[PDB]
């Protein structure tokens, strides 16, 4: 199982990770290179992480929607597989037994 | 029933106040996204800017801290796989489910119309064994018991 | 020889053969994402992905231990820079 508090927990961890790394290499950059390539690049991580916490919105929204129809369909796909299984195990008899015949 | 119906009100209202502050957090990172590209180099707009990144690092710091209560009811509910897949693709996610029950439906359906068939295979060898053999009739229906 | 009155199975909960939906009230999300109405029509347009839920928000989107403050400080310098 996974919980979603486990989720925003270590999608938090990475986000400040990846942001202490940013911050880590503007600092040892050399100055030589021009602020706009380093603003360019502070943008391009925002849009990234705004990105992920836009996809963990959704998963906010899913789950408020949310469980009904995902129990209905694990149990239909557990009863499939169930039976294929069963059909499987039914000719792995048969053509074991068939020597005994 | 009632704990039931006030245990799903409480999980939607703190889904909604979930959803209302990561929206608030996603309006801020456009606001940030903007003062960036548009920055005129003020001591005024550096101020805001070093104002709102504090904000969005304190919506954070809330959003991480709340959803880690054991109070709350926000670790109700896994994600699948195969969804986490397809989720990128530009769209609407609509087909994915359409074309999966519309598998799980064919799959029931087949489970149904093979009981049926089982159904009348047994009823009918039980009637013929009944028939040609009436001394085995007796322990059939029991079968019939010992399976229905 | 293998009839045993002792040995009794019961039927397998729940059965397949009732309309195992409705079972514990299940409809309300199945009616909802239903493939088509009571009429038959479709009911919404039907897509792949997550895009369309954040189409409301702004923005285009064509294409899918630590000190806060000293880093701000030094995004300020490198900024009024």
């Amino acid at each position: 199982q996974v919980s979603l508090a486990l989720v925003i927990r270590n999608l938090t961890v990475f986000t400040m990770k990846e942001l202490a790394q940013y911050m880590k290499t503007n600092v040892h950059t050399q100055a030589n290179e021009p602020n706009s390539a380093k603003k360019i690049r502070f943008l391009q991580l925002i849009i990234f992480l705004r990105t992920q916490f836009l996809k963990l919105y959704v998963l906010v929204k899913w789950t408020r929607t949310i469980h009904v129809l995902i129990d209905l369909l694990n149990w239909f796909r557990t009863t499939n597989m169930n039976v294929n299984n069963c059909i499987w195990a039914l000719k792995s008899s048969l053509n074991s037994m068939t020597n005994a015949k | 029933m009632n704990g039931n119906s006030t245990n799903n009100e409480q999980l939607q209202q703190e889904l909604a106040t979930t959803q209302d502050q990561v929206a608030s957090i996603i309006e801020s990172f456009v606001e940030l996204g903007v003062s960036i590209y548009d920055f005129p180099g003020t001591p005024e707009a550096t101020k805001g800017m070093i104002t709102n990144l504090q904000r969005n690092v304190d919506r954070l710091y809330k959003l991480n801290v709340r959803s880690n209560d054991p109070q709350s009811s926000l670790s109700k509910v896994d994600i699948p796989l195969e969804v986490v897949q397809y989720i990128e693709d530009g769209r609407n996610p609509d087909i994915y489910t359409r074309e999966f029950v519309e598998a799980i439906r064919r799959s029931n359906q087949y489970q149904r119309g093979k009981m049926h068939g089982l159904k009348q295979l047994r009823d009918s060898l039980a009637d013929k064994i009944v028939d040609e053999f009436p001394e085995l009739k007796e322990p059939v229906e029991d079968i019939i018991k010992r399976t229905s | 020889y293998y009839v045993d009155p002792e040995t009794t199975y019961t039927y397998q909960q729940p059965n397949p053969l009732q309309d195992l939906i409705s079972v514990y009230g299940l409809d309300d999300i199945s009616r909802q994402v239903a493939r088509t109405n009571l009429d038959g029509t479709k009911a919404v347009k039907l897509r792949k992905s997550y895009k369309n839920q954040i189409a409301d928000l702004s923005g285009k989107f064509s294409t899918i231990n630590f000190d806060w403050d000293l880093c701000s400080s030094v995004l300020s310098q490198f900024e009024r820079s």
